[PDB]
Parts: C-alpha cells; structure tokens; sequence
RNA sequence: CGCGCGCUACACUGACAGAGCCAGCGAGUACUCCCUUGGC
C-alpha cells in the first residue's frame, strides 16, 4: 500500500500546488 | 555468513563428500558447489525457497567457471574432461575429453611412462 | 540397418514422432506461446521420463505431447498408466489424421492456441493470464473436455480427444474447450 | 505508475529549488529515470520540467 | 586379439550388461532380437540410439545385452542405455577417438540420460 | 446402400436405410472403428461417394431429394443441391482438372 | 413426458429400518442387539481384567 | 490348547477355549509350553471362535 | 428445400440426459430456499410460530410454502411437458438440489414436508418403479452443472424494465437461459450475484416467484413455439 | 476492439497483491517504448510475451 | 479453564452429520473412567 | 447407541477367449484350515 499512499499523497500536493 | 553482520546465516548440506570449489553465478541468482561426490549442485539461495537441483556427473569435481552471460557453466571434473551446461534447462549442452590434450609428465621418481 | 523395421528404415531420415509424423514444419500463431510450446526439440514418443518439475518454468521446456498425455492420465481411476496414455494418444493421432489427411502435430499445436484463455477473474476483478498458464489451462481443457465427453458413451477415450481436439482445432462451437473459454472470456469482460 | 511520475517529477523540481535533503532527491531522481528511461524520451512535456530540474539541481 | 567392450547401463532396478565386439551386425536381447523384445510400444525408446548414431556406424559390431531386474519400462530404459554407452564405448577403444567425441556431442547433445545413470533418490524442500 | 472406400485405402464410407452415414476405419483386415456418424436425412441415403481427389469432402445423394457435399471434419453439410424431384439413386464426382467440383 | 411416482416413507424419522419383510427386519435388528450385548460385555470383561 | 499355526514369535493357539469371551477373562494370562519357553496371552483371534 | 417429411407418430419428448450441454434449454434455480428440520417436519410458520415467536429470528422466513407451490407451477408447465426444462433448488443450509422433470410431487405441502425429510436425510429420492433417482442432492458450484454458454440472469426490482419476451428473443441460437429466482419472502437481492452477470427486472410492481417463473417460463414457450 | 501483444519487462513483489495475481511492468510490442502496470495470475516470467484486450486502465489492487 | 483444557473430554470433531433444528462435550473419559475402577474396587 | 479408522461393493477405465512378456524381500530338523459318512 505504499507507494499508493505516495502516490495519494503526490495527487493531494498537486492540488496544493 | 552475511558480510553486513557477520554472523552466521545458513549451513547449506546435501553434499556426499567434501565440497571442492564454488562460485556464484554473476548475476548472483545461484551458487554452484561441485563435490567429490560424483556431482554438481545447483543451489539458488535468494530465492524464497532456498532451493537445491543436482547434477550427476561422471567423476569427482575440481573446477567450476561461470559465463559472464549468466546463463552456462563449465565445470571441469576428474577424468579431466569439461562439461559443459546451461543453467536453466540444468541439461548438459558440451563436453570436451581433453586428457591427450594436457597430458605432459614424467618427473623425477614418476616411474609412469 | 542392423535390425530395423521396414516402417522405420524407410523413414530413417529424420526425426519422425510415432513413426509417422513430422515436425518439420509446425507453425505456431500466438507469439506468447512460441516459448511455452517447446517444439525445437523432436520426440520420438510422449514417453520421455525427464523430470520435468524440479523447479519452475521447465514444464515449458518439455515437448508438448508428452505434457497432452500427462493431462491424459488424471483422474482417480486413471493414475499411472502412462503406457495406455500413450496408446491413447497414438489412436488419436491416426485418427485425426484419417479425418484431416493433415500434420496432427499441427492441428494439436492450433487446438492448444485456439483453446487457451487470456484472461480470468479473480474473487471479483479481471486479470490477464501468464502463457504458461495459457497453455496448462489448455491441455487440461481439453483432456477433460474430452474424457467428460467420453463419460458414458460408446465412444472411447481415443475418438472422444479425436472429435474434441480437432473442433478446438477449428475453433467451432462444438468443443468443451472452445465453450469453456469462451465462457470464461465472457465473465472476464462482463466483470472488466 | 507513469501518470504520477511527473507530478512527482515537479515535486523534485520544488525540491531543488528549494533544496532540502538532496541526496535523497537526486537518489529518487536517478531511479525513476532508470526504470522509465525509454517512456521519458517518448514523451515531451518531460521536457521543460526536466530543464527546470537540471538548472534547480 | 579379439575387441571386447563390456557396458553398464541401469535404472532402479533393471541391470543392462551389453557386450560389443567385431562381427557382422547383428543386435540381441536375452537369446532374443530386438523388435521383438518390448512392450511392443516402446520399441522407439529402443531404437533411438541407433536412430541418431546412423546405422551406418553400427555395421560393425554386434551386441549382446543381458537384462534383469525390474518392472517392463525399467528394462526398456537400461536397454537403450547399455546400447548407447556400448557403441560409444567401442568406438573409445577400437577406433578413433574423434569419432569417440563427435558421437558422444550428438548423443549428449539429444539426451544425457543415454550416458550417464543419473538416478532418482530423495531431497524434497528443506 | 453403398459401401466405397477413401482414395487411401484406409476409410469405408457406407449409408443405413434409417438415414445415418456411418465412415468408419479398417486398417487392411478387422479394423471397424466407427470415425463418425451423420444422421441428417432421416431418410435413406442411396450413393455417398468420394471426391477422388480431395480426400476429405464426399456426394450424398439421398432417398428425399437431396444431393449434399460434406466435409469430414464438419458436423453439418458444406453444400446442398437439390432440384431433384423423386428419389435420387444415382451420382457421381467429375474427373478432369477443371472439372473441379 | 413420462412421470414417475416417489416411493418414500411419510412418517420419516432417521434411526428406523424401513423394510417389507419383517421376518428379515427382526432377524437383523435382534443380530443388532446380539453384537452390541457381546461388545458391551467384552469391553467390562476386558477392564476387569486389568 | 496346541498350537494352531506357528510364526516367529506370535503363535496362535487353538484347541484351549470356547470362547473369546472366556479368553479376553484371561486376557494377558501366563503361558508356558512344555519345553519351558514362557509367554503371554494377548488377544482373542476372531474368525475360528 | 423440400417440405421436411410429417411425422406420422405422435413425440414422446424425453427431456434432456444430464451428459448433454448442447441443447439450448432453461434453468430455473429456487434459491434463498427454507428447507430447515425440526422435531421431523420442515420448519414452517404453520406449527412453529411459537417456536420462532418465542426464539425471536423472523418467523416469516421459514415458508417453505413458496418453494412447494413455485415448484409445482414449474412442474406442471408445458415447457416442462417438452422437457427444456431443468429445475435447481439452494437452500440456505447451502443445499443443491437437482430437480429431474420427470417427477411429479403429490400436491400436498405435507406429504411435500414429508419427503423433502427424505430427501434432506438420504441425499436421494428413488422413485417406485424406475430406479433413477428422481431428487438428488448435489454440490456447489452450481456452475458444475449449468450451462456453458447462457447468461446467468436473477430476477430484481432496482434493475432496469425489459420485457422478458424480447429478452428470450435476445438469447442467441445455442444457449439456454439460467435465472435466479429469489423464493425468500423479504431480502435483499445479493443472494446470487456471486455467479449472476446481470440483474433484471421485468415489470414495474413487485411479485412473488411463482407468477415471475410462470411468466418468464411461458414467455420461453412463446419465443420457442411450444 | 483491437487485441495487443506486450511484453513483461519486470516482475514487482511487494504490492500487497491478493490471491494468486501479481502485478508487473509491461512494454509494448507495438509502441515499445509505451509502458504500463498490469495484473496476472500464472507463473510468470521477466521478458516474456502477453496478450491483452482492454488497454485502457492502469491495474489496481 | 473446562474450555481450554479440552482434553478433560472427548468430542467429535465434525459437528453433526445432519442439522435438526428444536430446542459439544460427547463424554468424560477421565471421570467415567474414574467412577468405574471405583466401583471395580467396591 | 454416537463416532470416526480401516475392508467390501457399486460399469465403460466392460466381459469372454487366446498370444507374450517383467520384480524385490524371505530358509530354525521347521510348515499343516476343517471336522465329519463309510471301509481297511
């Protein structure tokens, strides 16, 4: 699960961004 | 052993008689011990299974050659004769009886022609 | 010759599978099963007692009538007897032969590509399969299909795998095998 | 996945700009070429992104 | 004097003793000939060994073979062993040994069981 | 009604007065392996006749109406003539190259 | 099609032999009772032996 | 009794009882050839009663 | 073509022998079935509705009545008469029951009780003069015995409205049609999904499985001219 | 609905794959530089030939 | 304690060959065995 | 009576007649299935 969780977290900060 | 800790990891066994030399395949996928117990063993370690094929030979061993390509292996036995095999499809693929071709001798107190 | 007979000396050219039938020229369709349909090699029966299940992938490596006669002899009441197996598939040979005038190794090299599926289900999403499964998959299909087949009926063992490989040979709608897939198939794109 | 990989590649690129444990982001860097560098020099928004990462680094 | 060569060839239980000398070309089982000793399947497992090697190589010699011990497929295997590891064997010790080594590329090259006992005992997954 | 063998040798053909064809193997002696059975007529079949060239296709001219070519591999007809207005108890292939089918 | 009749017992319950003949039925059920006398006086003969 | 067959060790003994119930009564019992070989009744053999 | 000679004989319609999976034909599998013992009689509301009112587990879903009557329907049906008929029957104990054409229960639901009893401890029914068994217990997967190439259908409310005519028209020239027919009283739908491709739902109210098998069993009869 | 051929290139381990399927990276035959994940079950080896059908989604778990 | 220490009795290990619905330890070697060389002794 | 554990039966992998062709372990002066009609 984790590079899914990366890869989660990856999407959310280019929403950040 | 382990190198990075040093203490021991793994007893390999199965070998009828003393083990006479090892080499790891290059890539690092098997070990290969020839013993002179007739034969030739394949060992892959890293796998999850830790696995052992043998190999039949006709005499004892004393030699063993990996190919950069990892794929064959020379092993080089007692009557002196190479075999020679793939890896993979563990089939003997060559051989080369060469006792005429290295045989030069006669020392002192050799009282062999 | 020193002692040979007649059949066999005059084909002592060249490898010749059951004494009548070549490998020479045997075409493959699917890529993903050139591999696993190990043909390089000849035969000379499916009776070659190689141990061809140390370790993975060199079931791949036997010749395949020897795996199809395998597949044969499975069931509870069916065990050892590898030498009916091969009988088994020698009559079946003759008899797609009789029934096609064509290279049977042929025909049960396509009814093995034709019959493999390519992709399941797994509990449920839907997965590609590996060719080696592919061509496992296969060979039980169709030895099943045909020994099912031949569940109560008149027709024996021999003509049952005769009928059953040469319509998966075709591709019709009249084999086990193609059915099966075809089955499978469907569920796996029903699911996607 | 290859979809991630530029958003990650524009994270990298955050990251050298702001540089911040730089070994770890070279290191990351070089794998993702590696496993992927035919897909790379396939595509070709890789492109500016990449110079922005070469100038950063 | 008069060449001799005397084989081995075994499985797990039969005993294949073949003797191959200078002689006209006949080939022998038991007192028996060849097409005749089998279940009468497998006679392609017998003939195999010939079948590579050429006939031509084999005009020369003739070969006895005993056998005993064991089941019908057991026999059949030790047959063609003691076959193979025979003529191999005579031309080793009669004739020239690049003759000895080619043959033995072709018959290793098909299968290495035609030379070489390589016997089935018991290691499962430790 | 008519009992003809392959241009091999090695496969008699022959039709019941019931309306099956049976085409079963014989070797050279006491072979009768039942290959397949076609029990399309339902009615009796009179001549059923090789092409004697292609080995695998052969004339069924039966009791109803009916002349049909089948293939052997095949569970169902290749062609179907008809035309034919009574029983049908007689036929033939055509020899020659061009007179192909 | 031609239907066929079930031949079952209405008052079904598991342990009872069901059997025309009861000749046969008694012949078997006191057989029954003989095997377990014999075992039961076998097993405390044992024990009093021990 | 008298012995019935003879294997190795374990003999069968026949002509003693008439039943196994009163054989498994003397069950384990101490048993002893003429010849002086000594021995142990273990169980009652089932299909001759 | 010629005219396709008259019969002079009237059929017999032997229905299918099991062997066979090439005849285009129907399945219809009671699921969700209520098939319970107690002491020996079926689990019913009829008697036991004490019982269950007193152990407080829904008394409405020991109703083997719907399994008797649905099942009966589906005996009685021409279709059945012709035999492109085969029915299955789960029971929730997981039980798979073959039910064969060729028996005809007697009408009753307690003689029905009754030898379902049988059935439920001899994992067989033999009939009087034929020795086949005419009731057989058999094993999951249900898959093991249906058809190859059909379309598993279950029956449904939240499904979109087809008309079941036109549906078996849509059914190809080979296959036969596999539904799942929920004879449960009150549930949910996911009693079949594991095997079914598609649910259905056939007309806008809400039935039982008796008038839902009888319609979709004499829309076959429609579309295959029986 | 084409059919495509691809190859696997590289055989993960560590997903957390359920059941008998592992996921692994494939290169296309046809546009051999167009590289995806997929799903399979079946023994499957690094650098062999697969057939798919549907070549639109990325597999999950 | 009766739980986890199973062994005080005997029980199969299937459960029952049918289900009957109306309203498992199968015997006590320990104490049956007990109680009778008691009254073996009595 | 409950309970498995072993043995038997249950059919296409059939039945009858032939033909042919293969094991390994076992040697205490020791080995027996009856029990019965007759007669010597």
């Amino acid at each position: 699960m984790a590079g899914e969780r990366i890869a989660e977290a990856l999407e959310l900060g280019m929403t950040d961004l | 052993w382990s190198v990075q800790t040093g203490q021991l990891l793994d007893r390999l066994s199965g070998h009828e008689g003393p083990v006479s030399s090892l080499a790891f395949a290059p890539d690092g996928s098997v070990l290969v011990s020839g013993s002179w117990d007739r034969t030739a063993r394949i060992w892959s370690i890293f796998s999850r299974t830790q696995t052992s094929e043998p190999l039949q030979l006709q005499s004892d061993v004393l030699d063993v050659a990996f190919r950069p390509d990892s794929k064959q292996i020379a092993i080089s036995t007692l009557d002196g004769q190479l075999t020679f095999w793939s890896v993979s499809e563990a089939q003997q693929v060559s051989g080369v009886d060469g006792r005429r071709d290295v045989s030069g001798g006669r020392r002192i107190t050799d009282r062999r022609t | 010759y020193d002692v040979l007979p007649k059949e066999v000396l005059a084909e002592v050219g060249s490898v010749k599978l059951f004494n009548r039938w070549s490998y020479d020229d045997i075409e493959i369709r699917d890529i993903s099963l050139t591999d696993y349909i190990q043909i390089r090699a000849p035969v000379y029966i499916p009776h070659s007692a190689g141990r061809y299940a140390v370790k993975r992938f060199r079931k791949a490596n036997c010749p395949i009538i020897e795996r199809l006669t395998n597949s044969l002899m499975m069931h509870g009441r069916n065990n050892g007897k590898k030498l009916m197996a091969v009988r088994i598939v020698a009559h079946a040979f003759e008899i797609i032969h009789l029934m096609t005038d064509q290279n049977p190794i042929q025909v049960a090299v396509d009814a093995i590509v034709n019959c493999g599926p390519r992709e399941d289900s797994t509990r449920r999403q839907a997965v590609d399969v590996s060719p080696l499964r592919r061509v496992n998959q296969a060979i039980a299909l169709l030895t099943t299909g045909a020994r099912e087949a031949a569940f109560r009926n008149v027709k024996t063992i021999a003509e049952c795998l005769a009928e059953e490989l040469i319509n998966a040979a075709k591709g019709s709608s009249n084999s086990y095998a193609i059915k099966k897939k075809d089955e499978l198939e469907r569920v796996a794109k029903s699911n996607r | 996945p290859f979809s991630t990989i530029p958003s990650l590649l524009t994270f990298l690129n955050l990251f050298a700009q702001r540089e911040l444990n730089v070994p770890l982001t070279c290191r990351i860097l070089f794998f993702v070429l590696k496993t992927h560098h035919k897909q790379i020099v396939a595509s070709r928004t890789m492109r500016a992104t990449l110079e922005k990462v070469r100038a950063n680094l | 004097s008069v060449q001799a060569v005397q084989v081995f060839g075994k499985k797990k239980n039969a005993t294949a003793v073949a003797r191959c000398v200078q002689g006209k070309g006949l080939i022998k089982v038991n007192g028996k000939p060849l097409k005749l000793f089998a279940p009468e399947i497998l006679r392609a497992k017998l003939y195999e060994p010939i079948l590579i090697l050429g006939t031509d190589k084999f005009a020369d010699v003739d070969i006895r073979i005993r056998v005993a011990g064991g089941g019908h497929t057991s026999q059949v295997y030790a047959v063609r062993q003691a076959i193979a590891k025979s003529i191999v064997a005579y031309y080793a010790k009669y004739v020239d040994e690049h003759s000895k080594n080619l043959l033995k590329q072709e018959l290793i090259q098909f299968d290495r069981s035609l030379l070489v006992a390589d016997p089935r005992r018991c290691e499962p997954k430790k | 009604h008519c009992g003809e063998i392959r241009p091999d040798g090695r496969v008699l053909v022959a039709g019941e007065d019931t309306g099956r064809m049976q085409v079963f193997d014989v070797g050279q002696g006491t072979r009768a392996v039942i290959l397949k059975t076609w029990h399309i007529h339902k009615q009796p079949v009179w001549v059923t006749k090789w092409s004697p060239t292609e080995l695998t296709t052969l004339m069924s001219c039966s009791d109803d109406k009916t002349v049909r070519l089948w293939d052997l591999p095949s569970n169902d007809p290749t062609r179907l003539f008809t035309g034919h207005t009574d029983y049908v108890r007689c036929g033939a292939f055509m020899p020659g190259s061009a007179n192909s089918n | 099609i031609k239907t066929y009749i079930p031949k079952f017992e209405d008052d079904f319950d598991p342990d009872k032999h069901y059997d025309p003949n009861r000749e046969r039925a008694e012949l078997a059920k006191l057989k029954a009772e003989h095997k377990r006398e014999r075992k039961g006086a076998l097993r405390e003969l044992r024990k009093d032996a021990q | 009794g008298t012995p019935w067959k003879i294997f190795k060790n374990t003999a069968f003994i026949k002509d003693m009882f008439n039943s196994s119930l009163e054989i498994a009564k003397f069950e384990g019992a101490a048993i002893r050839t003429v010849s002086g070989i000594r021995g142990q009744i273990k169980r009652a053999l089932s299909k001759p009663e | 073509p010629p005219p396709a000679l008259p019969q002079l004989v009237a059929e017999q319609h032997v229905p299918i022998p099991p062997n066979d999976k090439d005849t285009k034909r129907l399945i219809v599998v009671l699921s969700n079935a209520s098939l319970e013992t107690y002491k020996y009689t079926l689990l019913n509301s009829d008697e036991h509705i004490g019982i269950m009112r007193k152990m407080n587990r829904d008394i409405s879903d020991a109703r083997p009545d719907i399994t008797h009557q649905c099942l009966l329907t589906l005996l009685d049906s021409p279709i059945n008469k012709a035999g492109k008929l085969q029915i299955y029957i789960q029971t929730a104990k997981g039980v798979l029951i073959e039910v064969s054409p060729t028996v005809r229960i007697p009408r009753t639901f307690k003689r029905f009780a009754g030898l379902m009893v049988q059935l439920l401890h001899r994992l067989s029914i033999k009939g009087t003069n034929t020795n086949e068994k005419l009731l057989k217990v058999i094993q999951n997967p249900i898959t093991d015995h249906l058809p190859p190439n059909c379309r598993k259908v279950t029956l449904s409310f939240d499904a979109p409205l087809v008309r079941v005519r036109d549906y078996v028209d849509t059914l190809g020239p080979n296959e036969s049609i596999c539904v799942f027919v929920g004879a449960m009283a009150k549930g949910p739908d996911n009693f079949a999904d594991a095997y079914v491709d598609e649910k259905i739902s056939i007309s806008n109210y809400s039935l039982s499985a008796s008038v839902a098998c009888s319609k979709f069993c004499h829309a076959c009869e429609d579309a295959w001219d029986i | 609905a084409p059919v495509k051929f691809v190859k696997v290139t590289r055989v993960l381990g560590r997903t957390g794959s359920r059941g008998g399927v592992t996921q692994v990276r494939v290169e296309f035959m046809d546009d051999t530089t167009r590289s995806i994940i997929r799903n399979v079950k079946g023994p499957v080896r690094e650098n062999d030939i697969l057939v798919l059908l549907e070549s639109e989604r990325e597999a999950r778990r | 304690r009766e739980q986890f220490n199973p062994f005080q009795f005997k029980t199969n290990a299937r459960g029952p060959k049918f289900e009957v619905t109306t309203n498992v330890i199968k015997g006590r070697p320990e104490l049956s065995r007990a109680r009778s060389e008691e009254k073996r002794r009595q």
